[PDB]
């Protein structure tokens, strides 16, 4: 009878193509080429076996290349070549509800893996990192846009801050795989890396929402800068709220207890994150879901890893979909050789300036010199909020009418796929090196 | 409203010149003053983009000179397929205004209609109708009067004019001219003269 | 080599809406924005808005906001133009040209054939041609409402002195006008009949040209 | 803290608030009043209230009433009543591949429940129990329409094949549960009734069309009849090449063995099931289905178990959707007095006959009286077919314009639902209470 | 009880669009056909079509297949019929009726109020009075393009002899046309005037009819 | 498709009499020879189902007999609001047909039209226009006759409601008008 390699790749090829048949026979004509499911499951496929063959790739010294570059490269090529690109179209809706889930599962593992006693005793430490970089970055992105790219003064403000908020998405994952083998966990440097990560996106677009308003004159300010400390009390309070009552009311009498509590926590992020970008405030759900996680988890003291276990899972399935939508957002006509020297100098210059400043904020936080280096280095991914908020300016100063402005919001596009690029694949590949080597390992 | 004015909308320019054609906006557009050309068949041609740069495949003796708020191009000679309209257009606000275009006319020798004139043929009054029509022809330039001597009265009223664009060959231009009226007006007048 | 295809000519009575098309060929359809612009005979042309065949979001000229309705097909190639509520001023040439929204310098590079609509209520007529005499002479085809005329005459009749003026509207009547010129010593005996061939009534009429 | 029943129905209640909420916020207007998701989850749970309402009801000695009937009753008066109607809407295409996907579960469940030893030991028996009892009731119907109802013959008999084909939604999982407690697995009814369930749609639909395309004079009977004969032999081809492959391929090797077996019977089923309705030979997927689920089975001895478990959880969650939908296919409009009573009286004299008959098939199997009896009852449950091909009839007729010809189908419609609900749950309960008493229990 | 209620008159050019609508209330709107029925003036009833509201199919005459488009909204409870290209015969009065189609002995039983469209070129224009004088008088009002002109004469004379012909359509001019009859013996001094009342155009003529 | 007809397009009948209108089928009709009653201002009611099926909410005067293909809808006693148009609707086959309608006349005595001959009026003369006019009404049956005998727009008004008569208005140096 087969068995062996033969066995394993017709089997998974089966797969494949019975799920797409299956899809195509329920549903008809959006599962064909040009359809909205077609496109999907190809982009879903697609982003699979490119993260598979780069992560097979190790000719050097170091480890292989992280599958995000392998996802990332997938969704370009299904993008910006045409013939594919005219028969795998994904409709901007369905684009944004999976990355929005996405964000929502990375949220909740990250939530679940938070330490509470590291996390009480570096409360500063946090704040440090979650505020400094990205105010620091931003100034001398905008200082550098200025120079290099000529943009006015708040068109310079808009880049930096939006070229100024990690991914979490990026971040997460590989120091929840460190804290498994626990190689930090002894001063909390997970806990502090995956908390920060999720409150970073806030002051970001906070400041962009804010300079935006004022390039183009339009509302108020004070109520641009009130929308976020709005956007963190109330994320806050429901967190707190839900977080206390999914610690309570599922009991240890229940039959499918962890069933009913990964639900429970899943769907609640869920409805956090879309509710939140419905009614306006977009960033209280990321909060919100990352303080009902760490309250449920506290809750659940050594129960919890079922749930993260079947997390876990979802989020292996769900992040080929994430980082091929991130890449097929991209397309070569931002890239374009006109300018595009001088928007890749000043995005380096901007990471290079951010690692500076990370690893003086936590100088006074009691961390070694490794530590200080690792964490410097695990704080400049950048996936996921670029992509979202890129071309929000073009399309702006296009609604706008201007031409000036549209010049401005193509240099912002720019600037943020290039982040993107240039920031995903070489922060996932720094912090799987560098863990292992300046984190102590706990036996 | 940024609405662009040309100074000429006729030219004349021989074939061995160098033309230049003047755009000015109502506004301060800082550089966006893309040029057109529209050929007389109708085929309308991008020329140069952003005030001089100029587009991919045009010609070298299109120059896009000219900044601020008033804006020329000029071509370094002329060439037999250079005759056509020139829009100056501008994108730098939201509503893009177009220029109200130029036409080049090749400069030659001026010429007198031949002023002809066509009294209604029997069949006109038999299907009903009486149209005169008067056709001079080869004048040049397009400065012509057209008025009407009826038994020594003028008449505003009922009058058809078609011009024909600048002859290829010998650049000369036509009028015609039909006038629509009631048989019975026809019925008291015999002799018809057109002058001009 | 890329290049536009709009649809042909169309007449429409006043108060109907008409859609025309715009089919792009040799680059990437979706990657470029389509503009459309009106060309009213005598004035200048008129930005009439754009289409962005990505995620289709329109921007329209005030003017001309309810009057065009702009949509477009990626499966197709083509975008679309509506013009709702038709009047004698919305007869116009209409063009469609592409435009790179992600270029720093862009511009309409591309641009259509043109699409020549004409509003207006009559119906197809027969041109009525009249022989005309005394040197030159003229046939002043009358009114008639398309214009697949193509004026014409006999072989060799057009070697000289065939200035067919351009059609004129004439209150829903167009009328061509046409001169011969030749010597008098070549006119004793005359074969030269212009030969109209109106097409849409197939009215191929002859009317020899006599020496009055 | 809280504990016992307060806390499970404030679980249970948050749950069903959170699961609609979650629809709510990733969809939009479709999960509000009026909207195809909302009527979707409506008619869920209220069939899933109504089957368990009725369950709880238990006064007399007779046990308590089967969920069918609950779950019938929540789909009836979401449709019959106007206000909750107006606001509940389900697209015609979903509700059709809804019953399609239940379906086929149910299809998967019964071919792996088989036993291939018993099987093998009554063939004859299986032909005849499928055969004869669909035919002689057909026949007895077409004969009692053509006097009581005064229909003439044709549609005599297009009234008698739409109400001559048992549920296999009804049978089965009733004969699982038997099985489960091993209560007549000696002779092998379980196999008997379940291998035979899923062969009485094939000459049902069959006769039900060739009888239709007589009556309307349109097309010709010999294609008819063939397309019935074809329907068997590419169902049975693509049931063993289909079975035969997923027997040997996903081997022992295989890390995840259980989930990528489950989901290639659910998947090949399904695909089986629509891509056999959309070429146009509706009844081969169900034939296909139950071969390739049995030969499967077959193939992993014992090793099936856990995939008939995710298989029955699965229809734990779909049977009320079926149930549910099939109920809101009936209107009252056809149960209206006018002529009521006579249908009424046709379906019953038809399902006494077709009892009695069954147990003349089974007369030379070596069953004992009390085996004859328990197989004659629990062979009328009518409840999917009739939904599925019950108002085709008219459909037909409206679209031909005649008025006579209405008449007639919408006796036909009647008289389908009619059986329907007076059929399935009596044949529910009929088989729940004779199992335990007519069948032999082994150990 | 049970009503449906359409939209009100429209006037419509040749060779455009028409949609009207018919809402229907006091019972359930999905369990129910809905059926189109037009009356051409002097011509009996003549169906159009149908459309099922619970799963909108649409069975048409083949009269009327491709003049006619059936839609509903149930949410609006109201149904749509879209007749395109009109033409003079277009012109009628279009009724709305429901049918229970589940019901062996079903009729419509339930009828709209009517909807008038007319197809016409003209626009709203003045209606002309016309004293008319020689017993009895009229005015004779003349061409007017909208119907309703609800002519009336001053209170006192609407006694008796007050015969108001319907306005009878010709060229697209509607041409009413009224007479009182008053005795001789009545008529030495007449402070009577139809006082037209054209709404569309807003012409409140009065045109005092005096003896000649 | 099946063409109804009905031999009567004008009932004649006094408001206290038996009146029966009969439509005719054209192929065959089972039963289904639905009933419709129009009322001059325009509103249409059902009044018998299925031949004979009278409608709910109907006074029993209306009683839908005749079967086969000769069909007929009779009246037991006649009221003022009984006078409309009744139409005969088939839906036996695809395509319904109704028929011509029926009128229903009520009878009196004979009158003759005043035949009143106005020339257009002066002003008319001075606007440009040149229409005459010939008023002829209060006249029973609707059988008139228009001729001139001069030195066409045409309306007839509605069954008067009070005294039942009819009334003719026509368009067009010494103007006569004859009738
Ligand atoms: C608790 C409720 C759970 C019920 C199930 C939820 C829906 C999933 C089932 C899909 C079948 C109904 C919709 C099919 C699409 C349609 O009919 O209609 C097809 C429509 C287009 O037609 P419409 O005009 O009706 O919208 O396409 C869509 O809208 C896409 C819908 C997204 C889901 C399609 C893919 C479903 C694949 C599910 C595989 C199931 C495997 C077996 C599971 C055990
Ligand atoms: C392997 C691929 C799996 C990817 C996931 C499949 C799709 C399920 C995710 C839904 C989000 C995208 C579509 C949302 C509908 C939309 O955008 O668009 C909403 C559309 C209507 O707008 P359109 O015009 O775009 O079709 O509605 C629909 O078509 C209904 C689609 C059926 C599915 C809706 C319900 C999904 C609920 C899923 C809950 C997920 C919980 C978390 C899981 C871990």
């Amino acid at each position: 009878p087969p068995h062996g390699l033969l066995d394993r790749v017709i089997t998974n090829v089966t797969i494949i193509v019975l799920l797409w048949a299956v899809v195509w026979s329920i549903t008809g004509s959006e599962c064909l080429p040009g359809g909205n499911l077609f496109g999907i499951i190809i982009l879903f496929y697609c982003a699979i076996i490119g993260g598979k063959l780069l992560g097979l790739i190790k000719l050097p010294t170091l480890p292989p290349l992280p599958s995000l570059l392998g996802m990332l490269l997938a969704g370009f090529l299904i993008r910006n070549i045409p013939v594919i690109n005219d028969n795998v179209q994904i409709k901007h809706k369905w684009s944004s509800s999976l990355r929005s889930i996405a964000l929502s599962i990375i949220l909740v593992r990250a939530g679940l893996g938070l330490d509470s006693k590291a996390l009480k005793k570096l409360k500063g430490v946090c704040v440090r990192l979650s505020m400094g970089p990205c105010i620091v970055e931003a100034c001398t992105s905008a200082l550098l846009a200025h120079y290099l790219l000529g943009l006015p003064w708040q068109w310079g403000f808009i880049l930096g801050f939006v070229l100024g908020a990690v991914s979490p998405a990026v971040v997460v994952p590989s120091m929840l795989l460190l804290q498994g083998g626990g190689y930090g966990v002894e001063k909390g440097v997970p806990t502090l890396l995956m908390a920060a990560g999720s409150f970073d996106d806030i002051l970001a677009i906070t400041g962009f929402n804010t300079c935006l308003g004022i390039a183009f004159s339009t509302g108020s300010t004070v109520f641009n800068v009130l929308r976020g400390v709005l956007e963190v009390v109330i994320g806050v309070a429901t967190g707190s709220v839900l977080g206390f009552f999914i610690q309570y009311f599922p009991s240890r009498d229940q039959d499918k207890l962890v069933c009913k509590r990964t639900f429970l926590v899943l769907g609640l992020s869920v409805l956090a994150v879309f509710s939140s970008v419905h009614f306006g405030f977009p960033g209280s759900g990321g909060l919100c879901t990352l303080v009902m996680a760490f309250l449920a988890g506290m809750g659940w003291t050594s129960e919890k890893a079922e749930v993260e276990k079947i997390i876990a899972v979802a989020w292996d399935i769900f992040q080929p979909l994430l980082f091929g939508l991130i890449g097929a957002e991209v397309s070569i006509a931002s890239l374009r050789p006109e300018t595009v020297g001088l928007c890749v100098a000043t995005v380096g210059i901007a990471v290079l300036i951010r690692i500076l400043t990370t690893f003086l904020m936590v100088c006074f936080a009691g961390f070694n010199l490794k530590e200080k280096i690792f964490i410097s280095f695990a704080w400049l991914p950048k996936a996921t909020v670029q992509a979202a908020i890129g071309s929000v300016a073009l399309d702006t100063a296009r609604s706008h009418g201007e031409k000036q402005l549209e010049d401005y919001g193509m240099d912002v596009l720019t600037v943020a796929f290039l982040s993107i690029l240039i920031t995903a694949p070489i922060g996932s590949l720094l912090i799987g090196l560098l863990g292992p080597r300046l984190l102590q390992k706990v036996e | 409203d940024i609405v662009m004015t040309q100074t000429t909308s006729s030219l004349s320019a021989s074939l061995g010149d160098r033309v230049t054609i003047s755009c000015r906006a109502s506004q301060d557009i800082s550089n966006y003053l893309n040029w057109f050309q529209q050929k007389p068949d109708g085929t309308v041609k991008l020329l140069i983009c952003y005030t001089s740069r100029l587009h991919s495949g045009v010609p070298s003796r299109f120059s896009g000179s000219g900044s601020g708020t008033d804006y020329s191009l000029t071509i370094s000679n002329l060439e037999q397929e250079d005759i056509a309209t020139y829009f100056c257009q501008q994108d730098s606000k939201h509503p893009w205004t177009f220029g109200g275009g130029t036409k080049l006319e090749i400069k030659r020798a001026d010429a007198a209609p031949t002023v002809s004139i066509f009294p209604p043929s029997s069949e006109q009054l038999t299907s009903g109708g009486a149209s005169v029509v008067c056709f001079l022809n080869n004048f040049y330039p397009k400065d012509i009067n057209v008025k009407w001597k009826i038994d020594g009265s003028e008449r505003q009223n009922g009058v058809l004019n078609s011009w024909t664009d600048q002859d290829s060959k010998d650049s000369t231009y036509s009028m015609s001219s039909t006038l629509t009226l009631t048989k019975d007006e026809y019925e008291r007048h015999n002799s018809y003269t057109c002058e001009a | 080599e890329v290049q536009l295809q709009e649809s042909g000519p169309e007449l429409v009575k006043p108060g109907a809406s008409v859609k025309m098309s715009c089919k792009a060929s040799g680059y990437t359809f979706t990657n470029y924005f389509i503009h459309w612009v009106k060309q009213k005979p005598g004035q200048g042309l008129e930005w009439i808005g754009y289409i962005n065949p990505y995620n289709d979001i329109t921007k329209f000229n005030e003017k001309f906001k309810g009057k065009a309705t702009l949509t477009s097909d990626k499966s197709s190639r083509t975008a679309y133009m509506e013009l709702s509520s038709l009047t004698s001023e919305d007869s116009a040439v209409y063009y469609c040209a592409r435009c790179d929204g992600y270029y720093r310098y862009y511009a309409m590079d591309y641009w259509g054939q043109g699409t020549s609509v004409t509003v207006s209520s009559a119906k197809t007529t027969a041109p009525s041609v009249y022989p005309l005499a005394p040197v030159t002479l003229g046939c002043l085809v009358k009114g008639y409402f398309p214009e697949p005329v193509t004026l014409t005459w006999n072989s060799g009749s057009l070697s000289s002195g065939v200035h067919t003026f351009p059609a004129v509207l004439q209150s829903d009547l167009y009328t061509l006008s046409s001169s011969v010129t030749v010597t008098s010593s070549t006119w004793p005996s005359q074969s030269i009949t212009c030969n109209v061939a109106h097409p849409a009534s197939s009215t191929k009429v002859d009317k020899k040209i006599e020496p009055r």
